[PDB]
DNA sequence: GAATCTAGCCTAGCCGTTTCCTGATCAAATATC
DNA sequence: GATATTTGATCAGGAAACGGCTAGGCTAGATTC
């Protein structure tokens, strides 16, 4: 339905069909009181090839929350499998300290492999940071 | 009485008794000219030649300045050796001028492989062949005249080229290709008479007739496919393509009769599929392989293991009989003494000339594993290609020199020594490392990477010749050139890039980076030419941006992907309901031919019987292999 | 004898598909004595 | 018992493996003029 982000209320927007490459939308609050959104597409060059998650949708947004020093955000995606078992261990490491993130899978996600999850989670960052490649 | 001269017992037995005295007569002069004893022994099948080389050798050097001893011996050990040399002394003076302008190597090749008759025929008719109405390149004349049976193919070509090329209708080059092989006169005479009968009654294209008539042993395959085709097609159930494939090798007549006589016995008693029989019989010496399989299948599959699939794998390739007979004897010794797993022996023996590789491995394993520090796995890897014996001897000779003079680790030498033609790559690296490492500026690792692929010698020579022009007249960087030349067939990719970069950049709006990306894969030249041909049609008849075409072509096998897309876009888009974006997503993640045909063949039953939307099957086939993920897992488990 | 016509067995070089290997963090988790 | 150590998980993308086809040379036995 709707998820809480500051004073605003954001619902699930429209997302392209799942063709094998995941797409996602990220919402956050600018330093004015407003709402801003950005699109993300899986794959592409990354500065951290040693981390598996750093090329996925729910971790490029995490790194974007660290480059600009943002606190709260919200991401969507369109994969009928959920979050893999790699991101649920590495998103906290990639996230800066005391940073909160929520990832909302599409409705009807049925995990199949080991470690996959099909429910919304809350991620809290820790003090550690990524190792240089 | 030859012991006093310096000949051993083994060399003495080779020389026939009735010629022994002659060898004693001309020994002093022959050794005085710089001939080794083995050369004298070799130049004894033609005794009269021992009287020529000794008597006149200064004139041979004068007329042929670059000739060596080995070439002279090879020319003089044939059926007409003395006469060929004496004719060369009187003909080479005129043959070096117009209109042919031949060199020493071509003269020695034509003499050795054709005789005095061939050299005199070339000398006599050097004006009518080059002139109208023939217009033959000198290389084509040399190729025709360099086979046993010359002076007959040239006359037959001079008589039949216009008639064949006008009435029936053939390209000039096809007649030369037919006449190049041995016994080309009979092949030309037979094809001229039998082309209409095969092309009208039996429904065969002229290209197939040319393909099966361009092998040594013709006039017999053509006369056999004119009689055995209907019986095989109707009684046994083989398509004409399989018959043509069987009959398109040396000794195809024997293969056809053996298949006709042995198909039911193998298909009923030993339990083999017809496709396996055709695969075994579709090579040179097919009948020997078929008979050896029929004899050795029960024994090799009950006392040694070796499931029938492995036996069929060994039975293929040229000389399968020798490989089977060598495996049946050397399996226990190699498995019990040196400690080699049977699948390693099977892998070694499943190549051309596997008998030599097995014998060389057995002889050379202890020395390589106890005097140079190499694991048995590395030796197995070296001897699992075509020509493994030469690679093993070359690496044994050249390991310390490369490891000390140039500072190369043994792993790099092992990597180079593998592949096909590893020996040539090793010698080329040894010769060309200092030249490339100080003048052009390349690092040793880049040279090793270039040489660690099939045809490394050609890539190294082409790089040494083409680096400055590509790096100065076109703006390319040396790293991009190394990337292009790294893969197999680097010479063709580099030449095609040099020839086609300006045209694609100026007439099709493609940046140099896209051209480099296309031509940096296996078979890059085919992708480049296919892109040049198919870009305007695929961007006008159907909506397709150039970036999508580049993405399709920037993969291993992009030519097949482009052709399949151009052929299957309308039917898939209209009769099944898929956006072109989904088609170009399927045809851009490797493969690109199996995946599209698999989707077309499996869409209805998978969408209806199981209940998956076309989006799900498109997603499954998009990322990954596609064919193995659709045929199994989804369409088999469910 | 001279000259030509067939059958097998070996080496290099080139073009298309398919399977394996990395760095990294956290729970359960056979082996474990 | 507490315990140590093996167990997978990609929304990626380069190598490394495993099939298969063309083109060319050399040797030994058979056949025709
Ligand atoms: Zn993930």
């Amino acid at each position: 339905g709707s998820y809480a982000l500051g004073p605003y209320q954001i619902s699930a927007p429209q997302l392209p069909a799942y063709n094998g490459q995941t797409v996602g939308t990220f919402y956050y609050v600018n330093d004015a009181g407003g709402l801003e959104g950005k699109v993300f597409i899986s794959g592409g060059p990354t500065p951290y090839p040693n981390y598996v998650s750093a090329g996925h949708v729910e971790s490029q947004s995490a790194l974007f929350m660290r480059d600009n020093g943002i606190s709260e955000g919200l991401v969507f995606h369109n994969n009928p499998k959920g979050t893999c078992g790699f991101c649920v261990n590495m998103i906290e490491t990639l996230l800066p300290e005391n940073a909160k993130m929520t990832v909302v899978p599409p409705e009807g996600v049925i995990p199949v492999k080991r470690g996959a999850t099909g429910e919304t989670k809350v991620f809290i960052g820790n003090s550690n940071g990524p190792k240089s490649p | 009485d030859l012991r006093t001269l310096g000949y051993s017992q083994q060399q003495q037995e080779k020389i026939k008794p009735k010629v022994r005295s002659t060898v004693a007569q001309h020994h002093e002069a022959l050794v005085g000219h710089g001939f080794t004893h083995a050369h004298i022994v070799a130049l004894s099948q033609h005794p009269a030649a021992l009287g020529t080389v000794a008597v006149k050798y200064q004139d041979m050097i004068a007329a042929l300045p670059e000739a060596t001893h080995e070439a002279i011996v090879g020319v003089g050990k044939q059926w007409s050796g003395a006469r060929a040399l004496e004719a060369l002394l009187t003909v080479a003076g005129e043959l070096r001028g117009p209109p042919l302008q031949l060199d020493t190597g071509q003269l020695l090749k034509i003499a050795k492989r054709g005789g005095v008759t061939a050299v005199e025929a070339v000398h006599a008719w050097r004006n009518a062949l080059t002139g109208a109405p023939l217009n033959l390149t000198p290389e084509q004349v040399v190729a025709i005249a360099s086979h046993d049976g010359g002076k007959q193919a040239l006359e037959t070509v001079q008589r039949l080229l216009p008639v064949l090329c006008q009435a029936h209708g053939l390209t000039p080059e096809q007649v030369v290709a037919i006449a190049s092989n041995g016994g080309g006169k009979q092949a030309l005479e037979t094809v001229q008479r039998l082309l209409p009968v095969l092309c009208q009654a039996h429904g065969l294209t002229p290209e197939q007739v040319v393909a099966i008539a361009s092998n040594i042993g013709g006039k017999q395959a053509l006369e056999t496919v004119q009689r055995l085709l209907p019986v095989l097609c109707q009684a046994h159930g083989l398509t004409p393509e399989q018959v043509v494939a069987i009959a398109s090798n040396n000794g195809g007549k024997q293969a056809l009769e053996t298949v006709q006589r042995l198909l039911p016995v193998l298909c009923q008693a030993h339990g083999l599929t017809p496709e396996q029989v055709v695969a075994i019989a579709s090579h040179d010496g097919g009948k020997q392989a078929l008979e050896t399989v029929q004899r050795l299948l029960p024994v090799l599959c009950q006392a040694h293991g070796l499931t029938p699939e492995q036996v069929v794998a060994i039975a293929s390739h040229d000389g399968g009989k020798q490989a089977l007979e060598t495996v049946q004897r050397l399996l226990p010794v190699l498995c019990q003494a040196h400690g080699l797993t049977p699948e390693q022996v099977v892998a070694i023996a499943s190549n051309g000339g596997g008998k030599q590789a097995l014998e060389t491995v057995q002889r050379l394993l202890p020395v390589l594993c106890q005097a140079h520090g190499l694991t048995p796995e590395q030796v197995v890897a070296i001897a699992s290609n075509i020509g493994g014996k030469q690679a093993l001897e070359t690496v044994q000779r050249l390991l310390p020199v490369l490891c000390q003079a140039h500072g190369l680790t043994p792993e790099q030498v092992v990597a180079i020594a593998s592949n096909n033609g590893g020996k040539q790559a090793l010698e080329t690296v040894q010769r060309l490392l200092p030249v490339l490492c100080q003048a052009h500026g390349l690092t040793p690792e880049q040279v090793v990477a270039i040489a660690s692929h099939d045809g490394g010698k050609q890539a190294l020579e082409t790089v040494q010749r083409l680096l400055p022009v590509l790096c100065q007249a076109h703006g390319l960087t040396p790293e991009q050139v190394v990337a292009i030349a790294s893969h197999d067939g680097g010479k063709q990719a580099l030449e095609t890039v040099q020839r086609l970069l300006p045209v694609l950049c100026q007439a099709h709006g493609l940046t140099p980076e896209q051209v480099v990306a296309i031509a940096s894969n296996n078979g890059g030249k085919q992708a480049l030419e296919t892109v040049q041909r198919l870009l305007p049609v695929l961007c006008q008849a159907h909506g397709l941006t150039p970036e999508q075409v580049v993405a399709i072509a920037s993969n291993g096998g992009g030519k097949q992907a482009l052709e399949t897309v151009q052929r299957l876009l309308p039917v898939l888009c209209q009769a099944h309901g898929l956006t072109p974006e989904q088609v170009v997503a399927i045809a851009s993640n490797g493969g690109g031919k199996q995946a599209l045909e698999t989707v077309q063949r499996l869409l209805p039953v998978l969408c209806q019987a199981h209940g998956l939307t076309p989006e799900q099957v498109v997603a499954i086939a998009s990322n990954g292999g596609g064919k193995q993920a659709l045929e199994s897992i989804v369409a088999q488990l469910s």
